């Protein structure tokens, strides 16, 4: 069983803390601790441990025992498994100590639990709203399960934005420049405030949440278990796959459902195709403001013929709908697969000739080097997932860390950088595109055979799992709860860029103006995915 | 460059740097008692004399407006205002320096011609800045707002004074030769005269030729309404988010970064030794008076 030598550790650093124990499958790992010893715990399987803060998440379970739950999602990345810390935060009096001070990836999640479920997590410097919009009631508090309706459409209070910006190394002279929410290029709603002298940025930022539509609330009253699939496909275009099976395999973990053999590593074929249609999208937008034009017009090519084998695997173009709980719906046949190999190989071909830009290294020696260097002290602390980790020197990756669909039967490599500039991510990225096309080149040529779907199975009330894939900006860490066998007691989505975002006032101080949109897209944000 | 004419012994040099200076001296009287009455005007309105808590005053007083703007084109030489003549005669007589001969003048020839394109410039970009923070824009201040018209004869005086600087500068081809009865010689731009009448009628006229053709274009043409705020990316908009004169001028601070650390560097101020006194400002003040007194009654 993975996890036993951390318990361990924790039972002789904090003798008797741990109020109660369990395993969800082999590599998952849960612990209910006190609550006023929390933030020691966490702290300790963070720092000591070597632990990433994955998501931390709020729940409503006064009808089950009568206090409310924050789980502490930790990735033991030193084997490797999850451990999850759950505290019971007082019902009449929801207080629980905080952790932010002690772990600073602890500082939006526990701003969404002042919003989602009205807890106070006491200590928190960061008191300000997230991600309930400014007209917003006050004591309206969503995720309550008894809080309001899901139809329920509360009266605006105010038509003018309320939300308050802190300006940390600038002052009361200092101009400001707008990069949202109805911004050209950026095609998704954002705010930004480049707190600046000149063309310097000197702090820069940042209001959220446009895109908050409250699906987190609507998965669980209206909408059942095959169709969260569909839920999961329709946040954001390009992780699709991503989402849909971060909760597929969240809601297979937390039955037993021993899947088909091919149904595994299909899903580990299309999450990979997937981030050949994201990486080349964002490498087409890498050089729209390094300068080329010519170099995004042609990434828009070989992004079409990742889009062709997305047709012929799928039939579909962005949002889809081929996984279900028990397996795949739709499935792959011989031709499709003999000939999604060598399309994998000319696109490996034209990608060599396309990457020959860098090689050129005009604007991306001057405009792409030195700008947006996010520190690995910073990424460390604010447990950073994606491309941003891995050029920083972090080797995190969920593939190799945690294989979820089948990926040790797949070619694995893990790229990590040493520099931390924008031309650093853009290698880790480059990087990944060979890395997805040597498994769509060993994937279907040695497919295992078999049945496709496991249905007619019963969801057992009251079980839970983590669910996690690897999408193109990090992973997604899907928490879902089984309530009955037709509806979800809870499900809990934490986006790639979720733990990303709260590092860009680091990246945008320092630099620029004109360079400013470049930053934020090095890291490819999907507002939709972290909106929710 | 009419010192250099006269060591030289070039007659035309001479004629040309004497009026072109001198021109340039009344206009620059003429449109710089514009500027400094028109600024004391808005002081008296108002009471705030810094650009960055001014704003919004073209509305206010709509008369002293256009008439700083006159006077900023005046002063930033553009035509066909006064402030462009003198330049002109100056730039003839650079040009009649970049041909003389001599290796001290026409190494020194078209270097002010560039210097002076460049002050031409920096001029332009200052009055657009100045126009554009005092003049123009929403208020920055609530005492802004509640500032009134401007008197009575302090408008008479400033647009007397900008109706004699667009005199002086349409009328230059008829004042230069009253200008040349005190310099004493033939005037000899090289091969080129300028006529600032017919650039009075062509930044009149041509200007109508848009207007005709948007007339006549037109169809269905709502009346063009001003209701809402600046367009900045669908926030609203705040009074931190205007740039002004501050964020206005700072490539400048950007290009020409050593001329303006070179203001710090020559700076013997620290060096004498009883400038920091206690009573240095009132010792000054207090011998003014002893020795005003004591030099006018010797005279009389
Ligand atoms: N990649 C991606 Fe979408 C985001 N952020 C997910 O998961
Ligand atoms: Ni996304």
């Amino acid at each position: 069983k993975l996890g036993q030598h951390y318990l361990a550790a924790l039972n002789e650093a904090f003798p008797g803390v741990v109020l109660d124990h369990a395993w969800q499958t082999k590599d998952q790992l849960t612990v209910t601790v006190k609550v006023n010893y929390l933030p020691e715990v966490v702290e300790f399987l963070y720092y000591k441990q070597g632990g990433w803060l994955s998501v931390l998440f709020g729940n409503d379970e006064r009808k089950l025992n009568g206090h409310y739950a924050v789980y502490y999602v930790l990735s033991m990345e030193k084997t490797k498994c999850w451990i999850t810390v759950r505290v019971e935060v007082d019902a009449n009096k929801p207080e629980y100590p905080s952790v932010t001070p002690r772990v600073p990836a602890a500082v939006w999640g526990e701003r969404e639990v002042r919003d989602m479920y009205g807890l106070i997590p006491v200590g928190l410097p960061d008191e300000r709203r997230l991600v309930l919009p400014d007209d917003w009631p006050d004591e309206l508090y969503p995720l309550r399960k008894d809080s309001m309706d899901y139809r329920q459409r509360p009266a605006p209070t105010t038509d003018a934005e309320t939300y308050e910006f802190i300006n940390e190394l600038g002052d009361k002279k200092n101009n400001v420049v707008p990069i949202g929410p109805l911004h050209v290029t950026s095609d998704e709603p954002g705010h930004f405030r480049l707190f600046v002298d000149g063309e310097n940025i000197i702090d820069a930022d940042y209001r959220l949440f446009y895109v908050h539509r409250g699906m987190e609330k609507l998965a669980e009253t209206r909408m059942g278990y095959n169709e969260v699939t569909f839920l999961s496909d329709r946040v954001c275009g390009i992780c699709g796959f991503a989402h849909s099976t971060a909760y597929t395999t969240s809601v297979e973990n937390a039955m037993g459902i021993q899947v088909p053999e091919r149904a595994q590593m299909i899903r580990a074929i299309l999450l990979e195709v997937e981030r050949l249609h994201s990486h080349l999208l964002n490498l087409g937008l890498a050089c729209h403001f390094t300068g080329f034009d010519s170099g995004f017009m042609q990434f828009f090519r070989v992004r079409e013929t990742s889009m062709k084998m997305a047709e012929i695997l799928t039939g579909a173009r962005k949002t889809y709908g081929l996984n279900l709980i028990g397996g795949i719906r739709r499935d792959l046949l011989k031709d499709d697969m003999i000939q999604t190999r060598q399309l994998a190989q000319q696109m490996r071909r034209e990608v060599q000739e396309l990457v020959d830009v860098l090689l050129s290294t005009p604007n991306m020696e001057q405009r792409t080097v030195g700008i947006g260097r996010l520190d690995p002290e910073i990424a460390r602390d604010f447990s950073n997932v994606g491309p941003m980790v891995r050029a920083s020197g972090h080797a995190r990756d969920t593939r190799a860390d945690h294989p979820f669909v089948g990926y040790g039967l797949l070619p694995m490599e893990v790229h990590s950088e040493q520099g931390c500039d924008v031309i650093s991510r853009l290698k880790v990225r480059i990087n990944e595109v060979y890395t997805a096309l040597n498994m769509i080149d060993y994937g279907l040529d040695n497919l295992p055979g078999g049945p496709l779907m496991v249905e007619g199975f019963t969801y057992i009330p009251h079980r839970f799992a983590l669910g996690f894939a690897e999408a193109p900006r990090g992973d997604d860490i899907h928490w879902s709860m089984t309530g009955d066998n037709q509806k979800l007691y809870r499900w809990r989505c934490r986006a790639a860029t979720y733990a990303n975002w709260p590092t860009l006032r680091y990246m945008l101080r320092g630099n620029t103006v004109s360079d400013a949109p470049l930053i934020i897209g090095s890291l490819d944000p999907c507002y939709s995915c972290t909106d929710r | 460059a009419g010192v250099t004419g006269i060591a030289l012994e070039q007659p035309a040099l001479i004629a040309l740097g004497l009026v072109g200076g001198l021109y340039h001296l009344l206009n620059h009287s003429l449109f710089k008692s514009v500027l400094f009455l028109g600024a004391g005007s808005v002081w008296f309105r108002t009471g705030h004399r810094d650009i960055e808590k001014l704003g919004g005053i073209g509305k206010k007083m709509p008369v002293i407006s256009i008439a700083m703007l006159v006077g900023l084109m005046a002063m930033a030489a553009l035509p066909p205002l006064n402030g462009f003549a003198g330049e002109w005669v100056i730039y003839q007589s650079f040009f009649k320096l970049s041909n003389s001969g001599a290796f001290v003048a026409r190494l020194l020839g078209p270097l002010l011609a560039v210097g002076l394109a460049i002050t031409g410039a920096l001029a332009v970009m200052c009055m657009a800045k100045v126009y554009g923070v005092t003049f123009l824009g929403a208020p920055r201040t609530k005492e802004a707002e509640n500032a009134t018209c401007a008197p009575l004869l302090m408008s008479v005086s400033v647009v007397a004074l900008a109706i004699c600087c667009v005199i002086g500068g349409v009328a230059a081809p008829w004042l230069l030769p009253m200008l040349s009865a005190a310099v004493p010689l033939p005037l000899e731009p090289a091969n080129t005269t300028v006529s600032q009448p017919m650039i009075t009628l062509l930044l009149i006229a041509c200007p109508l030729l848009p207007f005709i053709i948007m007339a006549i274009c037109k169809g269905d043409r709502l009346p063009s309404r001003s209701r809402g705020a600046a367009w900045v990316c669908g926030y609203d908009h705040e009074k931190s988010m205007v740039i002004t004169a501050h964020g206005f001028a700072m490539p400048v601070k950007q290009a020409f970064a050593p001329v303006l650390k070179l203001r710090k560097w020559l700076n013997p101020v620290s060096l004498v030794p009883g400038w920091q006194c206690e009573g240095s400002a009132l010792l000054f003040r207090r011998m003014a008076l002893v020795e005003l007194a004591v030099l006018v009654v010797i005279i009389v």
